[PDB]
């Protein structure tokens, strides 16, 4: 339980869509900027889902 | 300064003031003749330990240059953590592209 | 501020003043030497008791500033539902796009 609230969710603009691919948009929380070591959404990305 | 062409010229500083970049160009339009008059004093197999000191850190400069384009080395692997009494530590599998907008 | 070196520092109301986004790098950059030199009252199994009440109570705090991008949530199952002689209590698959744009 103490890696599955422990994350990175960046903040939405205002006006925008909601992020869909890791890769390209940088606000998507499964991002190379988001991917801090010790984290599930690194993990997310680790093990690709 | 080092000179490619003779033994005894190469040292550890004059691999690394020249980067990776001049290094493709100077190495290809160097002299085909090999100087053999004054070699290297600890053999001519000595300053093959040399000179390849500075390739790796030469992409440590490349690093610096792209500090700025690729991110912080996580640690790959698990047992790297302030906190192991309560909570475990990861390890990134680092298949992503160190690439920064 | 706690400090997630020493157990007998970490209580309910220092992990939810804490945020999120501020939790994650606090306890990456703690000290990699553990003190004993005051444990926790209620024990080291005690202090892992207190530590993580304070995190799922945060994520509470983190609905109120995603208030705004999700909906209210539906009852999901059978039994509850205000008039209940006239028409049934519904509950949704939850498998659409919370989302507000």
């Amino acid at each position: 339980y103490a890696t599955l609230q422990n994350m990175v969710v960046p903040e939405i603009a205002p006006g925008e869509e909601c992020p869909s691919d890791p890769v390209t948009d940088p606000a998507h929380p499964l991002h190379p900027a988001n991917l801090v070591a010790n984290t599930v959404k690194r993990m997310f990305h680790n093990g690709r889902v | 300064a080092p000179q490619f062409h003779r033994p005894s010229t190469i040292t550890a500083d004059n691999v690394r003031a020249l980067g990776t970049r001049g290094l493709v160009l100077a190495t290809n339009n160097a002299q085909f003749i090999m100087d053999n008059s004054y070699p290297h004093p600890h053999g001519t197999q000595g300053a093959v330990r040399e000179f390849l000191r500075g390739q790796a850190a030469a992409l440590t400069d490349l690093g610096v240059t792209h500090a700025n384009n690729t991110f912080a080395p996580q640690p790959m692997f698990a047992g790297d953590a302030a906190a192991e009494w309560l909570r475990p530590s990861f390890g990134l599998k680092r298949t992503y592209s160190p690439f920064v907008v």
